[PDB]
RNA sequence: ACAGAUCGUGUCCAUCGAGAGGU
């Protein structure tokens, strides 16, 4: 499911730190940038690698001021949750709507509404779940849950749910 | 501090996002510290670049760049022999002064 | 941000052919032979749970010795694992960092392979079908028992590859993850 | 609120002595008053020009500030 | 090693070493405002009140063997560590490697009855007392949120005296040795904790000039040199430093941690950086040198030897003195220490 | 010298144009940083332009007209 | 003000017909009342010549579709149902030639 | 598309590449960039650019597009001013 | 819009900021949870000492919408309220709410008028309907509760303090992000108005030894006083929350309706951070060469001393200072004047001086003519109590007019209302300040004296009494107006039907209200007679013993309960030292400080009835939620730490200034009284909205800022030049 | 619970035709 793709990122730097150290300014800029980003294109971006060779192109100097538009080409660790697909995660929240699973850094919701009456819930244990037959489920437990569809990809990125499914759930 | 009220002056004080001060109306000059960055909109002083212009321009010569003199007198003197380019003489005529907004243009008006 | 320029009419193709399938139809800006910055004609790379992991931490302690050397120039099991990456995690990347924890602990808490041949040999192993890069990384990182397990889990196998040949490797792949 | 608006005053010393304006605007120690038989605007320190009556009277300095009044 | 807290001891005025009590303790205190003020550290220079060795000898290790014995008397056993030293006479004996013997000169008596090293203790105006008055306006009494506000105005303009010295024993272990030493402490900047460690809650307050140029920085960098190998030697949070110039009026103070002052102290320059690790691997290699030659006897009833110890042409000299001399009969037969409480607990031991 | 006659001296306006359409109907929030076409459900690449007052009511008078002058930032060429 | 949108210039201009599904799509609202400030000429018409949603009035209330004043709300385009289709007036002769081109009765 | 043995290209410096080389840097001077050459207690940006122009002190490079679209790259300090 | 909000929008500008409120999703018929261990955009926020009778009187009969439901509705939306402002703060360390409950007797007189009147408006509203349908059965009436029911010892304050336990309970188990939440909640039992416990412990936290001075609380409510209020405890770091009104978009009159909808569903709230207003206020209050010494800890005191002398909830507004918009600054440039001539300070910790107070009003008496001379001449170009004769300032006219009563009379009773003025003045500071002076204080007077008085009252001496806070009956007996009989005991109800002599006196049936003092509003007088102390509590204590157990059961004060989840650092601790001693008494008190987690306090066994490995019922019994059980949470009784002295207002060591937001210009416009007038550029106060953060949170780890020196100062020198 | 007189910054009077002019 992780890719690696050759992203490519435009910035602006101040003509006033036109200075021997442009390289590396530009390098932690991209650095501290594409780190923990949310993109609804890309996805999820979570490590920077290959920190050699980032081939920083000339820098354009705009007509309006002294600032210069530089193209920076890298590659880095994307992470998506492509709809239909099954992910295995361990639940971390669990309110009467759902129980939600923590496949990556994600917070994919399994409503009510998707896996089958079976699962009940069920407040006399102490941690609440949805203590039911066909084996054991609870709070930070092993569950496989495939995804429905992507939602808001502005912001936050995340998706919903289902474990309606054979050979799916329990594991 | 001279104010918008003598001729080498500012009237215009512009600080970091905007954020216009005016020196006429304020009244807060001399203590007040320009810091780096800012933005003064001095008046117009001697040896600047602007743009001289009579109309109609036909040919690019009635467009030139001459250097501000500041005068006494409520009227535009020039060289008698830039009248021939500018196909002018003063029986009453009338000429545009512009003058420029930024380093680019004054350079390259002063240069070209 | 981008890597694709604009092609087959993109402005106004007005066809909307959905966002995303199980069933291959991946996104446009994943799509196969995607273009390398210097290169052409490259093939998405597709990476499974423990082949991921195994890249991030080696970046990591890549960028951390780069660092450590330019500073010097300027003057158990799952737990062991966890103090590891937090060590290495806490001085590298630096910032917030907070979303790269989780992945982090995702990844070593779900990792198949841990022994360095095993993942070299599992691409060798793979290579010898011609199936798309993205089915043999899930059918790599997810478990499975028999064919059954297989073809349930993803809709993109019909008849794409023969029962003989998938129990076989699925058995290769399953004594190949029990052995470590 | 300042006293020194709106009312006729006679400029001393300097070039302008004897000069007959209106004070119209105040920016510090230096105001602008106008002139009457010359249709020009001057600039000078507050507490040099002497301050009259509007209908005419008696002539004062700057020390207007202990009668906030006219004359 | 990690420092270990031992015990707290007080050594208060007429010489009377009180043992396991709070009452020579002070907490800092310094609003913004104070020094935003212009504050002035040298009026009533006539109310100055010593108690210091004018006073009486206090070089002396009465209150620490005290302590030291109440302590083993409430947990029990022998202390592990074999060297005993005072937390300013430590940093002066390290101080000779980079300062001449002239500037930095230690007379010091070992004793090695105990098959240990017990060192003795042997022996302007107007900066001792601007020093004495940014501590007293440096520090309080009790605890702030106990302190009415008048005794926070009187303490505005208090008197300038000495005392309220506050001792605590540290036992720290550098290398393959275990040492004891006793610290000082000035003043609580944060929160106390009562019968607990206070090694973290301790802080080291001092005075120095305005810098105006690269000699007075120099100057300072060898200051901060200093104090942040006596905070190494014992473990100390804080190494706050008070800023004062030629009208002696307090202008900045500052927040120096432990941790961030070598880091600055190797960037500005690498000379002192390369000193502080030249210093720091010194301390080690003369620890292992005396523990290597002494003679250790744990028998309590064996012969005590006397040496001394002066560092002359850039080595340190050490020889038994002999027991004919009139300072060892001054010393151990005129039972200057090794007190009879003290002795009768060693004897026990055996 | 003509670009800043033309533009900073006189009218300057900035608009949001979006990159399917071409259209300056974008709904820009400002306040919470987000921006939405309501054309073609578009939310993740808008655009900013400098352009003067005049072209901008030129190019609204022409959709007016039921004539579309999409605004495009990228050449369009080979395939 | 700061938009967090990339800025670029304009490298191409696309002109073409607005389709009758484009208007609809892009309108914010729709105008059938012909009468504007209905309301005892105090407030503006909703769904009138001069609804709210259109684009702001004066500067200092804001446009409800995007919340910003005169200065930077750029005006929003509505829409209108004809009963019966209008032919263009600019497009007349174009009409006819095309109609004289094609056959009368089949697209051919 | 960027040669360089098979320049064609004038080795001279024209001038409208003078006159925005020289804006450019007045530009960046005024608006506080680092300055690679001494003064001599001037204080007008536009001539201390034409200071630097002078012993070719400028880090900037020339794009001269060519019709069709390709382009080759000059350096400000390879280019001949003799105008 | 309140004239409060546009003159501190004025006096102080860049001080509102917006929330940037999350707004929540829903796709396919299903809502998205918000995270709560998410960062908050709006800054890290540690405590919420919040009021919850701020929050449930807005739902309940609100301008539009009301609700039909008793008193499901009323929780509903009291809970969907709370979560909304929850999600919105985003805590982290401990959630306070506090319900107003007993008052002093002054709080008691004030609250009784109040109501009195609502009980007038309510009967003249419900016969204006009943008229109505009689020009057209019962049941159309749709006569909601009146706004006198909610009062401490009443039923409903004992649904509203189950609901909350439960509420909080659900959160706390269906929520992970509440791991290390603490909730305190703070019923009608425990005396108090909801802000006055929520400063009482504040200051009591302030005590503690291992309290962090870096901590970070903010305050919800839409009183005009706790802007003040929050300035008077000297806690930086401070930032209080309410519901913005300056849009004031117009209210109702398809998809039009669900826009308006959602418009309503979206109401925006407003910052009003004081940390960076406390640079304004030390730009302020800064006299030139003045003898003693000056600091800014100071100055905030004195400040929040002259804004409550302007107007008070307990006292009765002075003639002079009605307007509260404008007199400020003249009290406060007066005080500015007279400050050279004094060698000391107006307060020290709540105590009062009398010679600088005695010159203060002798200043202000002889400004008080020019300002009723300014007052009447702007009153008359508006236009163009009863007698006002305004050439002698009619002081002799108001006394004759508010008393009726004859020279020597008014001479003694001036004398009378300067020494009532001057305790009350003293006791509403030391209530504010530092605890509570006394509950049986009292204004027996309507009106306050204005002109050349209190100049007498500098040979006095100011002395109170602790006393004892009143019981839940007395103080409803005293405050509920005539009728409104439900939620009342029937002892109450049987003392009401019969025509006693202490009856008709103390609670008549008609409120005067021909007492309008010149205004224009429900705003009024107390014309109500003011009822004594041994009348009424004799005849409480004497219906007392004839009230059921059951009933009389509702008569303890009460002591504030803890919820800390089931994976709190403490809880382990808490749980050995309560449950596994199993002393069966309430005699074991842990002491645990701020230093571990936080809310530094004495913690008892519950007396409620909290059992381990037990189930709650729902109290409301709607909205089908959950039933939980007590392995999750803990009930467990709160107490809070006496104070060993007084609250002294010093900033806390190790406090880290707060960076400045503000630039020097503003600053010297301000001291320069440059006003806005010079600026003659349009200052667009919602343009004002959008360019604004204000970053909340300690900046640095050094506590002083650069001020020259050496080293570290030389080198930030260095680089900034 | 809470629950305001205006204050403080304030934007201009436009369009269409007709005539007389001057370089
Ligand atoms: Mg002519
Ligand atoms: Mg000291
Ligand atoms: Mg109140
Ligand atoms: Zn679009
Ligand atoms: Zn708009």
């Amino acid at each position: 499911m992780f890719f690696i793709k050759d992203l490519s990122l435009n910035i602006t730097l101040h003509p006033s730190f036109f200075g021997p150290r442009m390289k590396q300014y530009l390098k932690t800029k991209l650095l501290e940038e594409v780190e923990g980003s949310c993109t609804g294109k890309f996805g999820y971006i979570l490590c920077v690698l290959d920190y050699d060779n980032i081939d920083i192109q000339r820098g354009r100097i705009l007509p309006t001021d002294g600032s210069a538009e530089f193209n920076v080409k890298y590659r880095a660790v994307v992470f998506k949750p492509f709809k239909g697909e099954v992910v295995d995660g361990t639940v971390v929240s669990c309110s009467q709507h759902g129980f939600e699973v923590q496949v990556g850094p994600m917070k994919v919701f399994v409503t009510k509404h998707l896996m089958p009456q079976d699962l009940t819930f069920n407040a006399g244990s102490n941690p609440p779940s949805y203590q039911s037959s066909e084996d054991v489920i609870t709070i930070k437990s092993r569950i496989r849950v495939k995804i429905e569809g992507c939602i808001s990809q502005v912001s936050s990125i995340h998706a919903i749910g289902s474990i309606k499914e054979d050979y799916l759930g329990a594991i | 501090r001279n104010g918008p009220n003598e001729h080498p002056g500012a009237k215009y004080v512009i600080r970091d996002s905007g954020d216009r001060i005016d020196l006429r109306y304020s009244k807060r000059a001399g203590d007040i510290q320009l810091q780096y960055g800012w933005k003064v909109e001095r008046h117009i002083m001697d040896n600047d670049p602007v743009l001289f212009n009579r109309q109609p321009s036909l040919h690019k010569m009635s467009m030139m760049a001459h250097r501000v003199k500041v005068i006494p007198y409520s009227t535009f003197r020039l060289n008698l022999s830039v009248t021939s380019p500018y196909n002018a003489d003063f029986d009453g005529d009338e000429m545009n002064l512009h003058v420029p907004q930024s380093e680019e243009t004054r350079a390259e008006l002063s240069q070209l | 941000s981008t890597s694709t320029f604009q092609t087959r009419r993109r402005r106004l193709k007005k066809v909307e052919e959905e966002e995303n399938a199980a069933t291959l139809q991946l996104g446009q800006e994943f799509q196969l032979k995607q273009i390398n910055h210097q290169g052409e004609e490259e093939e998405l790379i597709a990476l499974n749970l423990s082949e991921a992991r195994l890249v991030i931490k080696e970046a990591l302690v890549e960028r951390r010795r780069a660092f450590k050397r330019s500073q010097k120039k300027h003057k158990e099991t799952r737990e062991k694992e966890l103090e590891s990456i937090d060590v290495l995690l806490e001085q590298t990347t630096g910032g917030n960092n907070k979303d790269l924890k989780n992945t982090m602990q995702y990844l070593t808490n779900f990792s198949r392979f841990r022994d360095q041949e095993t993942v070299g040999a599992v691409i060798q192993l793979l290579k010898s079908t011609g199936l798309h890069p993205f089915e043999v990384a899930q059918l790599g990182s997810l478990a499975c028992d028999t064919a059954d397990e297989a073809k349930t889990l993803i809709p993109s196998l019909n008849n794409k590859i023969s029962d003989d040949e998938l129990e076989r490797i699925l058995k290769e792949l399953s004594n190949l993850e029990t052995l470590y | 609120r300042e006293v020194a608006l709106g009312k006729t005053v006679r400029i001393r010393s300097a070039g302008y002595k004897g000069q007959l304006g209106i004070v119209k605007d105040v920016n510090g120690d230096k105001a602008t008053v106008e002139l009457h038989s010359k249709n020009k605007h001057i600039t000078i320190d507050k507490h040099k020009l002497t301050y009259y009556n509007r209908e005419g009277g008696e002539g004062i300095t700057y020390d207007e500030l202990v009668n906030r009044r006219g004359r | 090693k990690q420092p270990k807290e031992i015990g707290f001891y007080s050594r208060t005025k007429d010489e009377e070493y009180l043992i396991s009590d709070d009452t020579n303790l002070n907490y800092y205190y310094l609003p913004d405002a104070e020094l935003d003020r212009k504050l002035d550290l040298s009026s009533g220079f006539q109310k100055f009140k010593d108690y210091y060795k004018d006073f009486e000898d206090r070089c002396s290790l009465r209150g620490l063997l005290e302590t030291i014995e109440s302590s083993e008397r409430h947990k029990g056993k022998k202390i592990n560590a074999d060297i005993i030293t005072f937390r300013g006479i430590a940093r002066k004996l390290i101080s000779c490697a980079f300062d001449s013997p002239s500037f930095n000169t230690v007379d010091l008596r070992i004793v090695s009855f105990n098959g240990q090293l017990f060192i003795k203790e042997v022996p302007q105006d107007l900066n001792v007392f601007t020093g004495y008055k940014f501590e007293t306006l440096a520090t309080l009494s009790n605890p702030l949120q106990y302190t009415p506000r008048e005794v926070i105005e009187k303490r505005t303009k208090r008197i300038v005296s000495h005392g309220d010295e506050y001792i605590s024993v540290v036992r720290t272990g550098v290398g393959n040795c275990k040492l004891i030493l006793g610290a000082e402490v000035d003043c609580i900047f944060d929160f106390k904790e009562n019968g607990r460690d206070n090694l973290k809650h301790y802080a080291e307050l001092k005075c120095t000039q305005q810098v105006a140029n690269i000699s007075d920085t120099h100057k300072f960098e060898r200051k901060l040199f200093r104090t942040w190998l006596q905070c190494f030697l014992v473990g100390i949070p804080r190494i706050i430093y008070g800023f004062k110039d030629d009208h002696y009026v307090l202008k900045t103070v500052e927040e120096f941690s432990t941790e961030e002052v070598p880091v600055l102290l190797k960037n500005n320059n690498p000379q002192v950086g390369s000193a502080c690790l030249e210093a720091i691997k010194w301390y080690g290699l003369l620890t292992e040198w005396l523990l290597k030659m002494i003679p250790r006897d744990e028998d309590p009833h064996s012969q005590i030897r006397a040496f001394k110890l002066v560092f002359e042409n850039n080595h340190l000299r050490l020889s038994e003195i002999e027991e004919s001399d009139e300072e060892y009969s001054g010393l151990i037969d005129g039972e200057h220490i090794l007190s009879n409480g003290f002795k009768e607990w060693r004897k026990s031991l055996k | 010298f003509l670009k800043e006659r033309l533009m900073e001296a006189s009218d300057a306006f900035r608009v949001h144009i979006c990159g399917i359409c071409g259209l300056m109907t974008v709904i820009a929030k400002l306040n919470h940083n987000q921006f939405e076409c309501k054309g073609c459900d578009n939310k993740i690449d808008i655009y900013q332009i400098h352009i003067p007052y005049a072209a901008k009511l030129l190019f609204q008078e022409l959709m007016a007209m039921n004539i579309t002058p999409r605004l495009y930032t990228d050449r369009s060429r080979d395939f | 003000q700061y938009s967090s949108a990339p800025l670029r210039t304009v490298k191409e201009v696309q002109f073409g017909l607005f389709s009758p599904e484009e208007v609809r799509a892009i309108s914010v609202a729709k105008i059938r009342f012909p009468e504007t400030m209905d309301e005892t000429q105090t407030r503006a018409k909703i769904g009138g010549l001069n609804d709210p949603r259109l684009g702001s009035i004066d500067r200092n209330l804001k446009c409800q579709t995007c919340q910003e004043g005169m200065n930077e709300c750029p005006g929003h385009f509505g829409h209108i149902d004809l009963a019966k289709p209008v032919f263009h007036v600019g497009f007349i002769a174009k009409i006819k030639k095309v109609c004289e081109c094609v056959c009368m009765h089949c697209g051919k | 598309a960027i040669p360089k043995d098979q320049r064609a290209t004038t080795p001279y410096m024209t001038k409208y590449e003078r006159a925005r080389i020289l804006g450019t840097r007045a530009l960046q001077i005024s608006m506080n960039a680092p300055v690679f050459v001494d003064l001599e207690g001037e204080t007008d940006p536009l001539r201390i650019a034409m200071k630097e122009l002078a012993e070719k002190k400028i880090p900037l490079v020339i794009r001269r597009y060519l019709p069709d679209g390709s382009f080759e790259d000059w350096s400000v300090e390879e280019l001949i001013v003799d105008l | 819009v309140p004239s409060f909000f546009r003159w501190l929008s004025r006096k102080y500008p860049k001080i509102i900021s917006p929330v940037l409120e999350e707004q929540p999703q829903i796709v396919d018929g299903v809502i998205l949870p918000l995270d709560y261990s998410a960062s908050n955009p709006n800054g890290e926020l540690d405590n919420l000492y919040l009021d919850m009778n701020g929050i449930v009187h807005p739902c309940s009969h609100p301008e539009n919408k009301p609700p039909p439901e008793t008193e499901d509705e009323m929780l509903l939306a009291v809970f969907e309220y709370t979560n909304r402002v929850l999600n919105m703060a985003r805590p982290r360390k401990v959630l306070v709410m506090a319900v107003d409950g007993v008052a002093p007797r002054a709080k008691m007189n004030q609250q009784r008028a109040r109501r009195f009147r609502s009980a007038r408006d309510a009967q003249i509203e419900n016969e204006a309907r009943e008229e109505i349908m009689r020009q057209r059965d019962a049941v159309r009436n749709k006569k909601t509760w009146d706004s006198n029911a909610i009062t401490p010892g009443t039923p409903f304050m004992d649904k509203l303090a189950a609901a909350l336990r439960y509420w909080t309970a659900f959160k706390l188990a269906t929520d992970p992000g509440w791991k290390n939440l603490q909730v305190i909640i703070s019923d009608a039992t425990v005396p108090g108005e909801g802000e006055h416990k929520i400063m009482n412990f504040i200051r009591s936290q302030r005590a503690d030894p291992e309290y962090n001075p870096n901590t970070t609380h903010c305050i919800y409510g839409l009183d005009a006083d706790l802007i003040f209020l929050g300035l008077a405890t000297h806690e930086p770091h401070f930032k209080i929350l309410r519901e913005d009104v300056f849009a004031q978009d117009n209210r109702k009159r398809e998809e039009e309706k669900q826009f308006l909808q959602k418009q309503n569903s979206e109401q925006p709230f407003l910052w009003l951070h004081i940390n960076v207003l406390r640079e304004y206020l030390s730009a302020e209050l800064w006299v030139p060469g003045l003898p003693f010494t000056f600091d800014l800890e100071r100055a905030i005191d004195d400040w929040v001393f002259m804004c409550f002398f302007c107007g008070n909830d307990f006292l009765p507004h002075l003639p002079c200072l009605d307007v509260r918009e404008n007199s400020i600054d003249i009290l406060l440039d007066i005080w500015k004047v007279v400050l050279p001539k004094l060698k000391t300070y107006m307060t020290c910790d709540g105590v009062l001086n009398l010679p600088s107070v005695e010159t203060l009003l002798q200043h202000l008496g002889s400004r008080e003519g020019d300002i009723f001379k300014t007052r009447h001449i702007q009153e008359a170009r508006k236009k163009e109590e009863f007698v006002k004769l305004f050439e002698p300032g009619y002081h002799e006219r108001y006394y004759t007019a508010k008393f009726h009563v004859t020279p020597q009379d008014i001479e003694q009773l001036r004398k009378d209302m300067v020494k009532c003025y001057i305790e009350g003045v003293a006791w509403v500071l030391m209530y504010y300040y530092q605890g509570c002076a006394s509950w049986n204080w009292f204004y027996p007077y309507h009106y306050a004296p204005l002109a050349t008085d209190f100049h007498g009252f500098s040979h006095l001496e100011i002395k109170f009494e602790e006393g004892t806070p009143f019981l839940p009956y007395e103080q409803l007996m005293s405050v509920l107006p005539a009728a409104s009989g439900h939620a009342l005991p029937k002892i109450f109800r049987s003392l009401m039907s019969e025509p006693d002599s202490e009856i008709i006196d103390f609670y008549p049936e008609e409120f005067p209200i021909d007492m309008n003092g010149k205004k224009m509003s429900w705003q009024g007088i107390a014309l109500l007679p003011f009822i004594d102390q041994d009348r009424l509590l004799t005849a409480v204590r004497a219906q007392y013993p004839l009230l059921s157990d059951a009933e009389r059961a509702r008569n303890i004060r009460g002591e504030p309960v803890l919820l800390i989840s089931n994976k709190n650092a403490n809880y382990e601790r808490f749980s050995k030292k309560l449950y596994s001693k199993e002393n069966n008494n309430n005699n074991v008190v842990v002491k645990f400080q701020h230093f571990k987690s936080g809310l530094s306090g004495i913690v008892s066994k519950d007396v409620e009835g909290f059992e381990l490995n037990g189930k709650i019922v729902c109290p409301i019994q709607g909205g089908s939620l959950p039933n939980l059980s007590t392995t999750l949470i803990l009930k467990m009784s709160y107490r809070l730490i006496p104070l060993p002295s007084r609250n002294k207002s010093i900033i806390l060591n190790g406090f880290i200034p707060s960076e400045p937001v503000l630039t020097a210009y503003d600053l010297d416009s301000i001291m320069y009284k440059y006003n806005n007038q010079n600026y003659s550029r349009r200052w667009n106060f919602g343009n004002d909205l959008k360019q604004n953060i204000v970053p909340v949170g300690p900046k640095g780890i050094t506590q002083y800022k650069p001020r020259t020196g050496g080293y570290r100062a030389f080198f930030y020198f260095a680089e900034l030049s």
